[PDB]
Parts: C-alpha cells; sequence; structure tokens
C-alpha cells in the first residue's frame, strides 16, 4: 500500500518574472504545487 | 434579501444559503498522522489523499456543544469563501438548536453570533421545529405532527401541534450513527483482530452495505447456517489509497466464498454485522444499555392528554435524520408502529424522496415566509435586551 | 384540533355491528328450552 | 531432536478466580462509553458542568428514554449470534465451545484494571 | 386472538383487555363471567390467547 515516492521534481516560483526552472526533493503529492514561499515577495513600496 | 441556513451537530455542519450550497459537510476538524499534524477542516479533508487514521477533533461528541475554539475556526473557514461570501451584515444566518441544549451555551452563542460575525438578525429556532414547519407546509390540512429525528449523532422523539411543542412527551435517546459506526468498528475489530482504530472507511461502511432486516430472526438463523447458501455474507473491499481510493461491496458474482484473494485487499468481512448494527436503533439493551428504541417511544409520546391528537399523531409520522438511510428502515418503523398502536387509528408513516437535506430544503422555504423578518431578533434587539428578546423568541 | 370524519364513523359502525353481535347472542342463547324443566324434577324427585 | 520451547505464562487453575457483580457493570458501563465514544481505541467534563446544575423537570433526565418493555435479548459478544449460554466467570454470553474458548482467551477477565 | 398486553377487571362488572396483532392494538370489554375463564387458563401479559365472542 505505499506508494508516495520523493522524487527530484523541477518547478518555476511564480514570484520571479524571468521562468527560471529550479529543483527540489518534493513529494509525490504537490507536484507541480505553486512555491510555497512565493508569498515572501513584498517588495518596499 | 438572500438567508444563511445552518444546522450543526457532532458528524455534519450543513450551511446553506437560499440557492446552493446543498451538501454534506462535516463539524469536525481532522488531523492526519501522515500530514505533518496538518489541521484541516471541514470541507478541506477532500485535500487529503490518504484518510487513513483521521484524528477527529470534535466540537460535538454527543447532542452538546464542547471547545468553543473548533467551531469558530470551522466557521470562519467555511465563511472566508464561496461557501457563504464573509459578508456579514448584508444578510442574515438563522441557526439550528438542539431539542434541550445548554442554556448557558446556546445563549452566548448567540451573543457571539450577534457581535464577532455581526449577523443583522439571527434567532432561536429549533432544528426539530424547522422540520416540522417543513411538514407543515407540505400538508396544510395537518394539524398536528411528530418527529422522529434519527440524526448521525440525534434520535428525538418530537411531538408538535397547534404550532407550539410540549416539553412533556419529548424523548431523546442515545442510540445515534456514530454509536452504531463505533459498534462495528469494535465488532469488526475483535472479530478480525484484538485492537483496529480506523473510523473514516468504517463509516462509510456503515451506510454502503448496512441494512435494516425485515425478518431479524430470519437473517440470524440465514447467517448462522453455513456461507454457501447465505444471501447476506456480501463481502466489501476496503480502500488502500493506492489502486482503489474508495471502499466497495464486491458484485456478488465475483465473490470468493474462500475468503481469501490473490490480490492482497484487507477484504476480510463478515454477515452478522451488516443486519446486526442497524437493528440497535430498534431493538436497543441487547448490548446492555438501559435505551430504548424507536417504537415504543413514538408510542410513549403519543398517549398522553388528547385524543384529538392521538389519531393525528399516528397519521402524521415524520421519519427523518441520517440513520434513515438503510434500506427497510422506513418499512420496519411503519409496520412496528402499525403492531404497536391501536388498530382503529390509522397510522401513515411516508419518509420524503429525497431527506438528505430537509432541514435545508425547510430553511430555503421558509426564506420566502413573509414572517422572518418578526420570528427573528436582529442586532439592536440584542443588544438593548440581553439575551431576553432572544429566550422570547424560542 | 378538529375530529375525524372517517374515524367517528368507523367508530359508529363498529359500536352497530356490536350491537348487532349483542342482539343475535341474546337470542340465540335462549332458542332452546328444556325438557322437562328444574321444577318438574323437583317435583319429580322424592326424598 | 529439536526442543520446542514452551511457554510459561500459563496461569495455575487454584490461582484463577470468578469474578463479581460491581465489576461486570463496571465492564458494561466502559464498554458503553467507548462505544459512545469516538477516538483510538471532553465530554465527561462537559456532562459533569452539565449535571453541575440539573433539577427535575422538562430536562435531559426526564426526556432519556428509559428501558424498554420487551426483555433484553441475549446477544453473543463474539460473533453476535444468539447467545443461550453464559460465562460462569464474568457472565458474558456465547453460542458456541469456539466462541467461549476465544472469549476466554482474548476477554474473560484481561480487561478489567 | 392476540398477545395480552393488559387485564383490569373493574364484585366484577366486566373486565378490559388489550389485545395485540400485525394490525394494531385493540381493547375489549368481557363480561365477568369471561374472567374466570381467563384466570383459570392463567393468561397473563404477553401470553397470545383466543377469545370466542359466541
Amino acid at each position: 500500500k505505499k506508494v508516495r515516492p520523493w522524487k527530484w521534481m523541477p518547478f518555476t516560483n511564480p514570484a520571479r518574472k524571468d521562468g527560471a526552472m529550479f529543483f527540489h526533493w518534493r513529494r509525490a503529492a504537490e507536484e507541480g504545487k505553486d512555491y510555497p514561499f512565493a508569498r515572501f515577495n513584498k517588495t518596499v513600496q | 434579501m438572500t438567508t444563511l441556513v445552518l444546522d450543526n451537530g457532532a458528524y455534519n455542519a450543513k450551511i446553506g444559503y437560499s440557492h446552493e450550497n446543498v451538501s454534506v459537510i462535516p463539524n469536525c476538524q481532522f488531523r492526519s498522522k501522515t500530514a505533518r499534524l496538518k489541521t484541516f477542516t471541514a470541507n478541506q479533508i477532500d485535500e487529503i489523499k490518504d484518510p487513513s487514521g483521521l484524528f477527529y477533533i470534535l466540537p460535538f461528541q454527543k447532542g452538546y456543544l464542547v471547545n468553543w475554539d473548533v467551531q469558530r475556526q470551522v466557521w470562519d473557514y467555511l465563511f472566508g469563501k464561496e461557501m457563504y461570501q464573509v459578508d456579514f451584515l448584508d444578510t442574515n444566518i438563522i441557526i439550528t438548536e438542539p431539542y434541550f441544549n445548554f442554556t448557558s451555551i446556546q445563549e452566548s452563542m448567540n451573543e457571539i453570533l450577534f457581535e464577532e460575525y455581526q449577523f443583522q438578525a439571527v434567532l432561536r429556532v429549533n432544528a426539530g421545529a424547522l422540520s416540522a414547519h417543513r411538514y407543515f407546509r407540505d400538508n396544510p390540512s395537518e394539524l398536528c405532527c411528530i418527529i422522529v429525528d434519527s440524526g448521525y449523532s440525534f434520535t428525538h422523539i418530537v411531538p408538535y401541534c397547534r404550532s407550539k411543542k410540549k416539553k412533556e412527551a419529548i424523548i431523546r435517546i442515545n442510540v445515534g450513527g456514530k454509536l452504531l459506526t463505533n459498534h462495528l468498528k469494535e465488532i469488526i475489530s475483535y472479530r478480525q483482530l484484538h485492537v483496529m482504530d480506523e473510523t473514516h472507511v468504517i463509516n462509510q461502511v456503515k451506510e454502503d452495505v448496512c441494512y435494516v432486516s425485515q425478518d431479524f430472526y430470519r437473517d440470524m438463523d440465514i447467517a448462522k447456517l453455513k456461507g454457501e447458501e447465505n444471501t447476506v455474507m456480501i463481502d466489501y473491499v476496503l480502500p488502500d489509497f493506492s489502486t482503489i481510493k474508495k471502499g466497495f461491496c464486491k458484485p456478488r458474482e465475483e465473490m470468493v466464498l474462500s475468503g481469501k484473494y490473490k490480490s492482497g485487499e484487507q477484504i476480510l468481512r463478515l454477515a452478522n454485522e451488516r443486519f446486526a448494527v442497524p437493528e440497535i436503533l430498534f431493538n436497543p439493551s441487547d448490548i446492555g444499555i438501559q435505551e430504548m428504541g424507536i417504537p415504543e417511544a413514538i408510542v410513549y409520546s403519543i398517549q398522553n392528554l388528547p385524543e384529538e391528537m392521538q389519531p393525528h399523531f399516528f397519521k402524521n409520522i415524520v421519519l427523518t435524520g441520517g440513520n434513515s438511510l438503510f434500506p427497510g428502515f422506513r418499512d420496519r418503523v411503519y409496520s412496528e408502529v402499525r403492531c404497536l398502536t391501536p388498530t382503529d387509528y390509522d397510522v401513515s408513516v411516508v419518509l420524503p424522496e429525497n431527506p438528505i437535506t430537509y432541514a435545508w430544503e425547510g430553511g430555503k422555504l421558509i426564506s420566502e415566509n413573509d414572517d422572518f423578518e418578526d420570528m427573528v431578533v436582529t442586532r439592536e434587539d440584542y443588544e438593548e435586551n440581553g439575551h431576553s428578546v432572544c429566550e422570547e423568541k424560542f | 384540533p378538529f375530529y375525524l370524519d372517517s374515524l367517528e364513523e368507523k367508530r359508529k359502525r363498529q359500536r352497530s355491528e356490536r350491537l348487532e353481535r349483542i342482539f343475535q347472542l341474546s337470542e340465540a342463547h335462549g332458542a332452546l328450552a328444556p325438557v322437562y324443566g328444574t321444577e318438574v324434577l323437583d317435583f319429580c324427585t322424592l326424598p | 531432536m529439536v526442543e520446542k520451547k514452551t511457554s510459561v505464562r500459563s496461569q495455575d487453575p487454584g490461582q484463577r478466580r470468578v469474578l463479581d457483580r460491581a465489576a461486570r457493570q463496571r465492564r458494561i458501563n466502559r464498554q458503553l462509553e467507548a462505544l459512545e465514544n469516538d477516538n483510538f481505541q471532553n465530554f465527561q467534563a462537559l456532562l459533569e458542568e452539565q449535571n453541575l446544575s440539573v433539577a427535575e423537570g422538562p430536562n435531559y433526565l426526564t426526556a432519556c428514554a428509559g428501558p424498554p418493555s420487551r426483555p433484553q435479548r441475549p446477544f453473543c459478544a463474539v460473533c453476535g449470534f444468539p447467545s443461550p449460554y453464559t460465562c460462569v466467570s464474568c457472565g458474558a454470553r456465547y453460542c458456541t465451545v469456539r466462541c467461549l474458548g476465544t472469549h476466554q482467551e482474548t476477554r474473560c477477565l484481561k480487561w478489567t484494571v | 386472538e392476540g398477545e395480552v398486553t393488559e387485564l383490569t377487571p373493574c364484585t366484577i362488572s366486566h373486565v378490559i383487555i388489550g389485545l395485540k396483532t400485525a394490525k394494531g392494538t385493540k381493547q375489549l370489554k368481557l363480561d365477568p363471567s369471561i374472567f374466570e375463564s381467563l384466570q383459570k387458563e392463567r393468561v397473563e401479559a404477553g401470553d397470545v390467547i383466543y377469545i370466542e365472542a359466541n
């Protein structure tokens, strides 16, 4: 019943504008999910 | 304008506006042993890819409330998005209340509703009173009705006559859907191993395979005779969340009578429970409880004062809730009340065709009663009277 | 609330059946007379 | 020849003991409370605070259904089928010698502490 | 015909007896002479009985 392999998955950070693709050891559940730290992009006004 | 009808309990928290949001939204929070102990809310359970071993944080474990924190968190998470469109003073809410609930807890709930969420109006209508109003609107020729609300965590025999409920022939029974689910859990645990404490899959198995036996001792004999002949030994394959995410009763043809399959599932299952766990509602006290069934109280509730209500009471029996979902429940209740009540007095028992959200239907139908503005208590009235106007209005 | 016409009519009809039953049974329990009689037996009987 | 090591957990019949009435009632009460509960195999304090200010009248107390008229049926505790027998030790019911053995091995006087 | 649910004799003007079947319950008034037959048959609440009106 064990199916949940961790995989070296690529991802993109929506906070960036250059579309640079990085990599991360994500789970098998949140594949393609938004970058969680993307909230830390509130540049000064 | 629109209104928000809310019914609340241990298993379900059904909120709905004038047109949509008709579903079985739960009331408790779920914690997954695997998802880093994340605390999920009523509808966020769908985000959990593995509901095995979910720890339930319950605002109600039985008819009464506990740990406001959970209820307020659930309400906030519901309102925060499409469910209710958090706008507060634009519309009003109508909340149900148990038959005999904590006076202090309920008045404090009304206080919180007026203060924090500041609904322009809310009232103290009863869960049974709303169903009574629904039934009266359905049958205007009726003048008296008894509601048998066998909810997932409730069993209320509530009379209603002349648009007023009397607090003498009003019965509640602790044999609820939660008790049935826990008993099925304990039985499966004891008969397959010495310990098993999962809840989410067995709660589904309950509504999937269980049924009310029309002939209890006949089914018992059919189960006592070897499985080669019985028909109630339908096997149920449990979900593993890796090949099939939802359990299911295997077809009668695919059943391998040896009880073992080369596929490797936890299909193990027995026949007795299927019809033994629901009959606790009808013939309790077999396990040890001093709790009484459905029919003897349906009877007791009628013969108090009026010979003019008694006949209308027998004629108007409204079976509702969640425990009335098993097949044969209606027929069994009808046969029992027909054999228990006098012959001369007519006895008509009719369960609706879609009583899955009967409370929401009653609310959506009362939304245009042209008297809700009087039935309800408003912000200023509450602030000025101090729970007195709320105690007056229901 | 008000009463039921069907219920009161059924009550009336079962009461009429009851009255017919008493009329029948009382008349049937006295149809035959004795062959000799209590006084006849007492007169014929000697010490 | 292979020496089969036996178990030493066997209990002496001279030390084994029968049960009583209070303990059976506590067994029943615990089983019912567990069936009512929902967690691993609080509202107790809830009902304590509730009864703290309860009286006689139109309330939960006088609203409880009570015992029924039809007598209690003797259902089994192991398999659930009709049980014409009883356990002389604890009073639990059963329908077959296999059920009695399973009860003695898994249920009889092992959970009462 | 049916199961007894209550026996109450009203030195007896009559006896009220409750009978039960799978069509509903029935309250019956029987002559005190039938109360003797009831007592002799030793019927009580819960026993199934036949009582011939004739």
